[PDB]
This record gives structure tokens, C-alpha cells and sequence, in this order.
């Protein structure tokens, strides 16, 4: 569904800003 | 008037129809009726759950 | 119900030529066509096939990349546009309705066609290309398929068609059991996943000609060698 | 792991699907009123007003609005049988004539129409649809009120027999017959059989309905 | 006149001590060492998306896959049960389609509604669409139902008080079935298609001869008007669903009702009832938007087929009893077993 | 990297030390929490599970039931005891709180542009419109996520002290004018996008003529506005004399804690506007 | 369709992967 598509959407998100925090850390 | 006699002979005439009509015992038709139901009721898909093999909707 | 095709005429080889075929008498927009081509003496050939809607588009693997195939649907009008063309390019190329949903009859109506000359499949098989004739008889003729046409739905795709000498291939069997609108039930189908039976009764003429077998389960559609019986 | 026909059958399915989406789309920009109204009460007049047995269906247009109206009065069954098939049009045209206060169906043709109108506006399928109110035959209410009294069809009325306030008193009595308020509204205009303002009315009447739809369904309201 | 009237009086008398004096024993007193079939689990599977508007009937074909299924958006559509596949979309020329019907032989179907007429679509055409065949007028009220008993007759019923048999190729009624006093709502056929019953808007339905125009019995009994009525398989019993939240079981040779299928908890109308393949079960379908399964002999069950949004406006058993598909007013047909 | 680093960071904004703020603090917290679960559990509740204009409230009930778990953690973790936690945790618990303002700011923006494009197309039947729903609600929460995740990024003050704001110690100075910058374009947005919705409908009723309302829309429009502005406009302000004074100098500073709960009460106080307004849910909500 | 979502799927998986690589390794 389309509030499916936004928790996968949020999801990869919150995935990238982690590699990007282990990136930094 | 005319209309009113017709109207009224012609509901006289179809109950007179109606009620000249052999009638069986009300035990004799629920027998029939449980006798109909027992001798298919193998043959009915929604009263014994068919296997998954052989229903078409999965 | 017509359908006329029109673009042929002589190629030398190379180059290019199109196709057309002005469809009249039916919801064109409606039904998929096909393409299929025949040799000067041998028997049919699929070559191409689009969708209704133009959203699918198939070729043979003989075509593919040369020929490009195209329908105009305000204009009720199926193109082929062939380039490239080779000496064993040359075929007289009929237009075929079909459509499809649960229970159509796909392949029912040919075009005339239009003769051109030119200066991993499942291979059907007929048993042999003459069967003899004499008053009074009932013939049978087979068509072996290389692969189960026997599809998980119970339907089997294979289909059945005439040709009589000089006119355009006759659908006869859609789906091996089922008789077309407007055959007799003198025609009859049978068999099993490859193997398969078209049983004639009751001899008489009219029913003179090559006798093709068509597998529709994958593209490409591949047809048999025909089967001629004559008297 | 379909075969070659089922995935054209698919093919025909999702064709199908894209021109019903096409329809959809295409009816769901279209006005749906539903005239009602007993006998005589000069709804023909209302279906002339557009100039561009069973049921009738007029499709006239307007600045940027198609409106299709159902004439339902043609059939004659039990109208609580097949109203539900309209509780989801947008507003109800009710055609009411004023020149049948005096008239006599042997009750009282106003009152006949005021019990429909009753009958109608609480109706269960039409809890929130809105209603224009036409009252036709002002001009002959005009001479009827000069020559006969409103009082044989209200007796409780006390005001002068004139005919600006005696209209404010017959509107003043059908927008009273409308038990929910809160939900509903009732534009009354005082159509004749002579001007053209008539579908300039409902234009103005369906573009409220349209604002109050939007301002419900975008939370506002 | 005042002769007459007392005669009918006298003569509904008649018939009422008859009918009682048959009743020897209820259902309930003879069914009663029958093991219940228990609890009866259904699910959807499948859900027919594709209408845009309230559906207001259905019909199955005869070969148990095909659908047919008509809304107030204006089209009929064929579904193929199996795959949700949308064979056919026919635009209704009138939107306000109250009814429809799959041929027994699956060449046609018919639909009608508001617009008095009985419109009859060809289906396999040769030029591979679906046109009008026939647009059967001569009614003067809405068209609530109607059944083909083949390619050439269907019987209609419609809200003049009155079913019809028509001729579809000459397109005129061949036979008016008169004597009802309300709104006729729905007809079922027998299984020979010889007999057909009719419940209208009076609370009482009436058995039809089709080869003769005439009304063999008449059954009264329920406290508000009949919206649908279904055969027993055995074609010498039928039920009949009412909107006083209540199905009857009728029985033609006993000319009296059988047994009441009520709850105390259901206070909405009926809008569709349907036997299974055995007759066993009663489905019905309500206003409260859902679809109880009732046990034809017992009257003891309240199994609930709840998927539906709105009113389960119109419900029917395959022939080999195979599946239910029910239709509702928030536009979904789901299939049940 | 160690915390050696956050306690020399306390030493340059001088908030280092060696109250029943926190507790009323988190009485009005679990307050917006609670009323959060009331809200959002109504949606669910009653047959609103499709409702396209709908899932936006639901949105900002999210938001907001975010909002409050987010100032439970900074509560219970904020003062003096703050010096055991690392710059890791510390940064978490930064970002979870501003992740939370932000798609709550945004949520309302959301609302606010599907009302918009649903009074200026007519659109006489419902539209469902899901590709939108999705664009809308997926860029609320991906930049909240942004926002709330560009000081975990590196962009933060660990680099070069001169940076540091005295309100949030490890931040970077430029992020917070960025991200207060961001809020006043959002601000703006959202008070331009509601003015020229009552103007479409003022103009559209005003064209209107028969005898037998507009004015009922203002005061929506003006108590969503005026809710919006006087609980986060402070927190706008005060960022922007901070940013843009000298260093050490604003001891006007440092009660925050009742700003940030203001900020809060903002996100608490938004459903029960959008449930109160709205008559066709409350329908719904019965009781407690 | 089904080819991109099969592509995001993997997409996803692999930043998965790289995320327990990186929280496992160092960089």
C-alpha cells in the first residue's frame, strides 16, 4: 500500500543517516 | 358499480382456485425435506469443507 | 467481418517494404493480431503478434529486429513494417484475428493474404504430409507436440485449422476440443498432453485440403508440417 | 507461471480496469439532481428552463458545470423502493406551485405537496443532500391572492392577504417542514415560466453545495 | 357485492382451517434428532474490485465460474470468478439497473432497473463485442428482477404489481402474471422452470404456472414486504427474506410456512437469500451489512460472512455449490466458501 | 571524542553545576501523550481506514505522540546528571527531540497544502489522489529526519568552539539558524497557504447570489494561526537574539526548558483543534 | 512494477549489510 511504501520510504532513511553517522563515528 | 363486481369475482374465482388443492401433512413435507437434505448433503461443498486439492478458489 | 491485406508485389534483396491490412466489420480495437506467413510449398509460419492496446509485441526468432509490427486503431488498419528482407523472406502473409478472455476463440478469422517475393521451441509433428482418400470413410489425422501442452488450468493449447486449396487457413478446434462457430460436428478433437487426434465423420468434399496443427501454450506459436488429404 | 492466452486475458482484465477508471473519472465531474414534486406542479416548465415512461434524464451544461437531472415523477411504484438509488446525487430540485393553495384533489394540493416535501427532506438516503426549493406560478399566485384568501389552505395564517408576505409565509411554512438543520440547506427561489435565471439559480445553489462538500471533506466545516 | 365479499371471507376461512388442518407436526418437532451441522467458517477468496457505484445484483452462470454483475455506474460486468479476470464491461444505457441475469446457456444477459425496460446483451458475437439484442418494454414501473428460462424466454417482475414472459425474439409478451397488490420485488424459477414464485410488496408471495398465466397458491405470513425469494433445490419448498428481519420457509405441497428463520438481535431488512447446493444451508443478506448462514432445518445459527462496508445488497450459490458471492453497496463483489 | 570534550563544551557555555519544573513538565507531557492515544486510536477506531483527506491528522497525532515521548527522554535525562551520557547519546537525544518539532511543523504544513489543493480544484466528488498522500507524508518525515539528523552527520561544533550556541552546547551555530530559518519558511507557508484558502472561499461565496457560512471558516483559520504562532514564534525569536547577539552576554537565556515546553504544548494543543473543529470525528469521539 | 521493487529490496539489503559491516569493522 501507500503507508507501506512511506515506512519502507522512512526506513531506508533512517538507514542511510545511520551509515552516514558510522561514517562520521 | 361494474368495476367492483369484477374486482370482486375475480379475487372469488382465484381463491376458489386457490383452495381446491390437495394438500400433504406439514410431517410428511418436513420429511421430504430432511430426506432431501441427508441424501445430498455429501455433495455440498459449504456444509463439509471440500480439501484444498480440489476447491478451485484455493 | 473483412480482412484485406495490402503491400505486396516484389522486393529485390535488402531493403525494406510495409504491410498493411484495413480491418472492416469488427471492434478492431478490441482484438490482438497476428501475423503469419507461408511459404510458396511449404506450410505456415508465425511471425509476429500485437497486443490489443499495443502493449505486448512478440517476434520469431527468424524476424526479430527486421520487422516491426504496428496497429492503427482509429484507422482500423495493422501494419507491417519488414526491412532487411531475404530470399527465403519471400511467403504470402496473412493477417489473424484473435482475441482473448476464458472461453474466446482466438485465431478465428484470417485475412486473403498478400503474395511478396523476393529475386528451444516446441516442435509440432504431423505423422505425414498425404493421406489418401476413397468414398466412404472416416479419416483421422494426428499431430504429435514435443511438450506437454496440458497446462496447469486443464485447458490444452493446442488449436486445429484448414486449408482449402486456393483460400485462407479455417480455424476448426480451439483448445483441441473445442469446435469453432461455424464448423460442422462432423470435427472432432481428442487426446492427451502430445498427443493429439482430429477425427472427421461422414465423407464429403468441402472438406479438402492441408490440415495444420497450432500450439498456442508459448510464443513462438510454432505450427505443424500440415497434413493434405485429397481424393 | 501463466500460459500464453492468460496473460492476455490479464492484458483485456487491466484494459477493462483503465477504461473504467476512464468512466469514473469522466461521471464524477457531473452534477446529479433529482427533480421531484407531485403532479402539475410546473416541473415541465423547469425541464424546458435548459435550452442548450420510466425515468428521464436531461443533460444540459452551464459555466463549466454538466448537470444531469433525473425526472422520476413519470413512474408510479413505492417511492421508498427505489429512492435509495439516489442518495448520492448532489442536490434535489422541488418543484412546488404556488397557484394550488385554493386547488382541491378531491386533500388540499399544498398540503399534498408540503406532506411529500416532509416526506422527502427527512428522508433516511437524504440526511445531508441539499434542496432548491422552486415555487412556480408566482404570476398566477399574484392574481389568485388578488382575487381568493390564503387562508383555506392555512387557517392559522393572520397576516395580509398580500403578495409579498403571504410567498415569505408559504416559504417561511416548507422550510419549517425541515426537521434536520444542521445538515441540510433549502435554497427557495421564486421561479415564473418567463426568465432564464432559473439555471442560474442552481448553478448558484450547486456551487454552494460544492463549497460546503469541500469545506466537510477537507476537515474545515 | 356485499355477497361477494362475505364469499371471499368465507372462502379465506376455507382455505385458512385447511391449511391448519395439516399441520400435524412443525418442523422444529421432526427435525430435531438431526446432528446441527455445526460451526460453518468462511472465508473471502476472492474480492472482485472494478465498480465504481453501488452493485445491486448479481448472477452466476451456469458453469459455476462466470459472473455477471450489474452496478448504478452504469455497466455490467463479467467476471471470471477463478482469476478476478474482467471478461466483458457492458455500458448500460441507463445507469439506474436494479437487476441482471446470466442466460442458463451463456450467449446472454439481461439487465433492468429505473428505466422500465429489459435490456438483453448478446455476448458472443462475431464481431467480438456485446451489443443490445433486445430492449423489452411494456412495463410501466421498475424492473426488479428477472430469470431466463432459455435463449428465447425470460420472465420479468417489476414494480406494476405484475410479472411478465416474454418472447425475446419477437420482443412482446406472451404471458402477464397479474394479481399481486404491491410492488413486486423478486422471482425465482423452479429447477424445471415450470413454476416460478414472486414476492411482492404486500407480504405474500404467489406460485405462478408459466405454461398457463395463472397463480396456483398464494402464502401469507410475513409482517412486511419480500424483497427476495430462492427455491429449495428439491423445487417444492422456497424461502423468502422480508424486511421485517426475517426469512420463511414456504412449502408448495403443504401450502403453508414451514419455519421462521429470526433473531431477536436482528432488527434489519433482508435483502438476498440463497439455499446451498444441498439446501441445507440458508444464506441471507442484510441491511446491518452482514450475510448469516442459516440452517434450513434447524433455524439455530447466526454464521456471519462479515466483509462487507455496506448493505449486502444481492448474494447467490454456484450451481455445483462450489462458492457464495455476495455484493454489497460499497462496490465489491468477495466470493465465499 | 570521550567526555572530555562535552564537559570542555558545558565549560564554554558556563550551564556547568556543582526541581519541580519536571515534574508539572511531565504532568503536562503525559497529558499531550494520553490525548495523542485518544486521537489517533479514533481513526482506527471508527471507519475511517481508507479516508485519504484523513491519515494527515493522523500524521500530526503520530508527530505529536512523538513529540511526547521525545520530551519524556529529554526530561528525564536533562540537567546536572546530563555529564554521564556520551556525545553519541547526547546527539541521539538532540536529534530525537528536533526529529519530533520538525515532523510535527511539517505534518501541519501537510494538512494545510491538502486543504489548499482541495478548495482550489473543486472536485465535486471525493478524490482519493494516494500519489500524493504518499510525496506529502514521505517528505515530512524524511525531512524531519534530515533536520533532526544533520548534527549525528558531522555537521556539528566539535570542530571549532567558536561555533558553540549556549542553548545546545555540541550544536553548530549555522545549523540552528538553518534550521530556524527552515521553520520561519514553513511558518510563512503554512499562514499564506490558510489566508488564501479564506480567500478562495470568501471570494467563491461572495460571487454567490440568492437570499436563503464564510465567516465561520475564520475563526478556524484564526485560532489554528494563532495557536501556531503564539506557542512556536518564542522559540523563533529567542533563537534569533541568540544567534545574532555576542557571545556570553544573553542570560535572558537558559529557562528554555519552559520555551521547549510551550514548543511542546504547541504540538499538544494542535489535535484537540483538529478533532474539536472537525464535528464528523468528534461524532465519533464519544467519550473517555 | 517488479523489477524495481526487486532492485530496492536489494538496494535495501545491501545498506543492511553495510551497516553490520561498518558497526562490526571499523573505517
Amino acid at each position: 500500500p501507500v503507508l507501506c511504501a512511506v515506512m519502507n520510504v522512512v526506513f531506508i532513511t533512517i538507514l542511510i543517516i545511520a551509515l552516514i553517522a558510522l561514517s562520521v563515528g | 358499480n361494474t368495476a367492483s363486481i369484477a374486482q370482486a369475482r375475480k379475487l372469488v374465482e382465484q381463491l376458489k382456485m386457490e383452495a381446491n388443492i390437495d394438500r400433504i401433512k406439514v410431517s410428511k413435507a418436513a420429511a421430504d425435506l430432511m430426506a432431501y437434505c441427508e441424501a445430498h448433503a455429501k455433495e455440498d461443498p459449504l456444509l463439509t469443507p471440500v480439501p484444498a486439492s480440489e476447491n478451485p478458489f484455493r | 467481418v473483412q480482412l484485406v491485406e495490402s503491400g505486396g508485389g516484389l522486393v529485390q534483396p535488402g531493403g525494406s517494404r510495409k504491410l498493411s491490412c484495413s480491418a472492416s466489420g469488427f471492434a478492431f480495437s478490441s482484438f490482438g493480431m497476428h501475423w503469419v506467413r507461408q511459404a510458396p510449398e511449404k506450410g505456415l509460419e508465425w511471425v509476429a503478434y500485437i497486443s490489443s492496446g499495443s502493449g505486448t509485441i512478440y517476434y520469431a526468432d527468424t524476424v526479430k529486429g527486421r520487422f516491426t509490427i504496428s496497429r492503427d486503431d482509429p484507422k482500423n488498419t495493422l501494419f507491417l513494417q519488414m526491412t532487411s528482407l531475404r530470399s527465403e523472406d519471400t511467403a504470402m502473409y496473412y493477417c489473424v484475428r484473435s482475441i482473448y478472455y476464458y472461453g474466446s476463440s482466438p485465431f478465428d478469422f484470417w485475412g486473403q493474404g498478400t503474395t511478396l517475393t523476393v529475386s528451444s521451441d516446441i516442435v509440432m509433428t504431423q505423422a505425414t504430409s498425404s493421406v489418401p482418400v476413397t468414398p466412404g470413410e472416416s479419416v483421422s489425422i494426428s499431430c504429435r507436440s514435443s511438450k506437454s501442452l496440458l497446462h496447469s488450468n486443464g485447458n490444452t493449447y493446442l488449436y486445429w485449422f484448414l486449408q482449402r486449396p486456393g483460400q485462407s487457413p479455417q480455424l476448426l478446434i480451439y483448445r483441441m476440443s473445442n469446435l469453432a462457430s461455424g464448423v460442422p460436428d462432423r470435427f472432432s478433437g481428442s487426446g492427451s498432453g502430445t498427443a493429439f487426434t482430429l477425427t472427421i465423420s461422414r465423407l464429403e468434399a468441402e472438406d479438402v485440403g492441408v490440415y495444420y496443427c497450432m500450439q498456442h501454450l508459448e510464443y513462438p506459436l510454432t505450427f505443424g508440417a500440415g497434413t493434405k488429404l485429397e481424393l | 507461471t501463466l500460459s500464453a492466452e492468460d496473460k492476455a486475458a490479464v492484458e483485456r482484465s487491466k484494459m477493462i480496469d483503465r477504461n473504467l477508471r476512464e468512466d469514473g473519472e469522466k461521471a464524477a465531474r457531473e452534477v446529479k439532481l433529482l427533480l421531484l414534486g407531485a403532479g402539475e406542479s410546473g416541473k415541465s416548465t423547469i425541464v424546458k428552463q435548459m435550452k442548450i415512461t420510466g425515468i428521464v434524464e436531461t443533460h444540459f451544461t452551464f459555466k463549466d458545470l454538466h448537470f444531469k437531472m433525473f425526472d422520476v415523477g413519470a413512474q408510479r411504484s413505492e417511492r421508498k423502493k427505489w429512492i435509495h438509488c439516489f442518495e448520492g446525487v448532489t442536490a434535489i430540485i422541488f418543484c412546488v406551485a404556488l397557484s394550488d393553495y385554493d386547488l382541491v384533489l378531491a386533500m388540499n394540493r399544498m398540503h399534498e405537496s408540503m406532506k411529500l416535501f416532509d416526506s422527502i427532506c427527512n428522508n433516511k438516503w437524504f440526511t445531508d443532500t441539499s434542496i432548491i426549493l422552486f415555487l412556480n406560478k408566482k404570476d398566477l399566485f399574484e392574481e389568485k391572492i388578488k382575487k381568493s384568501p390564503l387562508t383555506i389552505c392555512y387557517p392559522e395564517y393572520a397576516g395580509s392577504n398580500t403578495y409579498e408576505e403571504a410567498a415569505a409565509y408559504i416559504q417561511c411554512q416548507f422550510e419549517d417542514l425541515n426537521k434536520r438543520k444542521d445538515t441540510k440547506e433549502i435554497y427557495t427561489h421564486f421561479t415564473c415560466s418567463t426568465d432564464t435565471k432559473n439555471v442560474q439559480f442552481v448553478f448558484d445553489a450547486v456551487t454552494d453545495v460544492i463549497i460546503k462538500n469541500n469545506l466537510k471533506d477537507c476537515g474545515l466545516f | 357485492l356485499d355477497q361477494l365479499r362475505q364469499e371471499a371471507e368465507q372462502l379465506k376461512n376455507q382455505i385458512r382451517d385447511a391449511r391448519k388442518a395439516c399441520a400435524d407436526a412443525t418442523l422444529s418437532q421432526i427435525t430435531n434428532n438431526i446432528d446441527p451441522v455445526g460451526r460453518i467458517q468462511m472465508r473471502t477468496r476472492r474480492t472482485l474490485r472494478g465498480h465504481l457505484a453501488k452493485i445491486y445484483a448479481m448472477h452466476w452462470g451456469t458453469d459455476s465460474r462466470l459472473l455477471v454483475s450489474a452496478s448504478q455506474d452504469g455497466k455490467l460486468i463479467i467476471w471470471d470468478s477463478y482469476t478476478t479476470n474482467k471478461v466483458h464491461a457492458i455500458p448500460l444505457r441507463s445507469s439506474w439497473v436494479m437487476t441482471c441475469a446470466y442466460a442458463p446457456s451463456g450467449n446472454y444477459v439481461a439487465c433492468g432497473g429505473l428505466d422500465n425496460i429489459c435490456s438483453i446483451y448478446n455476448l458472443k458475437t462475431r464481431e467480438g463485442n456485446v451489443r443490445v439484442s433486445r430492449e423489452l418494454a411494456g412495463h410501466t414501473g421498475y424492473l426488479s428482477c428477472c430469470r431466463f428460462l432459455d435463449d428465447n424466454q425470460i420472465v420479468t417482475s417489476s414494480g406494476d404489481t405484475t410479472c411478465a414472459l416474454w418472447d425475446i425474439e419477437t420482443g412482446q409478451q406472451t404471458t402477464t402474471f397479474t394479481g399481486h397488490t404491491g410492488d413486486v420485488m423478486s422471482l425465482s424459477l423452479a429447477p424445471d422452470t415450470r413454476l416460478f414464485v414472486s414476492g411482492a410488496c404486500d407480504a405474500s408471495a404467489k406460485l405462478w404456472d408459466v405454461r398457463e398465466g395463472m397463480c396456483r397458491q398464494t402464502f401469507t405470513g410475513h409482517e412486511s414486504d419480500i424483497n427476495a425469494i430462492c427455491f429449495f433445490p428439491n423445487g417444492n419448498a422456497f424461502a423468502t427474506g422480508s424486511d421485517d428481519a426475517t426469512c420463511r420457509l414456504f412449502d408448495l405441497r403443504a401450502d403453508q410456512e414451514l419455519m421462521t428463520y429470526s433473531h431477536d438481535n436482528i432488527i434489519c431488512g433482508i435483502t438476498s437469500v440463497s439455499f446451498s447446493k444441498s439446501g441445507r444451508l440458508l444464506l441471507a443478506g442484510y441491511d446491518d451489512f452482514n450475510c448469516n448462514v442459516w440452517d434450513a432445518l434447524k433455524a439455530d445459527r447466526a454464521g456471519v460472512l462479515a466483509g462487507h462496508d455496506n448493505r449486502v445488497s444481492c448474494l447467490g450459490v454456484t450451481d455445483d455449490g462450489m462458492a457464495v458471492a455476495t455484493g454489497s453497496w460499497d462496490s465489491f463483489l468477495k466470493i465465499w466458501n | 571524542v570521550n567526555y572530555d570534550i562535552i564537559v570542555r563544551h558545558y565549560n564554554y557555555t558556563g550551564k556547568l553545576n556543582i526541581k519541580l519544573t519536571s515534574v508539572v513538565f511531565i504532568l503536562i507531557c503525559c497529558f499531550i501523550i494520553l490525548e495523542n492515544i485518544f486521537v489517533l486510536l479514533t481513526i482506527w477506531k471508527t471507519k475511517k481506514f481508507h479516508r485519504p483527506m484523513y491519515y494527515f491528522i493522523g500524521n500530526l497525532a503520530l508527530s505529536d505522540l512523538l513529540a511526547g515521548v521525545a520530551y519524556t527522554a529529554n526530561l528525564l535525562l536533562s540537567g546536572a546528571t546530563t555529564y554521564k551520557l556520551t556525545p553519541a547519546q547526547w546527539f541521539l537525544r538532540e536529534g530525537s527531540m528536533f526529529v519530533a518539532l520538525s515532523a510535527s511543523v511539517f505534518s501541519l504544513l501537510a494538512i494545510a497544502i491538502e486543504r489548499y489543493i482541495t478548495m482550489l480544484k473543486m472536485k465535486l466528488h471525493n478524490g482519493s489522489n494516494n500519489f500524493r498522500l504518499f510525496l506529502l507524508i514521505s517528505a515530512c518525515w524524511v525531512i524531519s529526519l534530515i533536520l533532526g539528523g544533520l548534527p549525528i552527520m558531522g555537521w556539528n561544533c566539535i570542530s571549532a568552539l567558536s561555533s558553540c550556541s549556549t542553548v545546545l552546547p555540541l550544536y553548530h551555530k549555522h545549523y540552528i539558524l538553518f534550521c530556524t530559518t527552515v521553520f520561519t519558511l514553513l511558518l510563512l507557508s503554512i499562514v499564506i497557504l490558510y489566508c488564501r484558502i479564506y480567500s478562495l472561499v470568501r471570494t467563491r461565496s461572495r460571487r454567490l447570489t440568492f437570499r436563503k457560512k464564510s465567516l465561520a471558516l475564520l475563526k478556524t483559520v484564526i485560532i489554528v494561526l494563532s495557536v501556531f504562532i503564539a506557542c512556536w514564534a518564542p522559540l523563533f525569536i529567542l533563537l534569533l537574539l541568540d544567534v545574532g547577539c555576542k557571545v556570553k552576554t544573553c542570560d535572558i537565556l537558559f529557562r528554555a526548558e519552559y520555551f521547549l515546553v510551550l514548543a511542546v504544548l504547541n504540538s499538544g494543543t494542535n489535535p484537540i483543534i483538529y478533532t474539536l473543529t472537525n464535528k464528523e470525528m468528534r461524532r465519533a469521539f464519544i467519550r473517555i
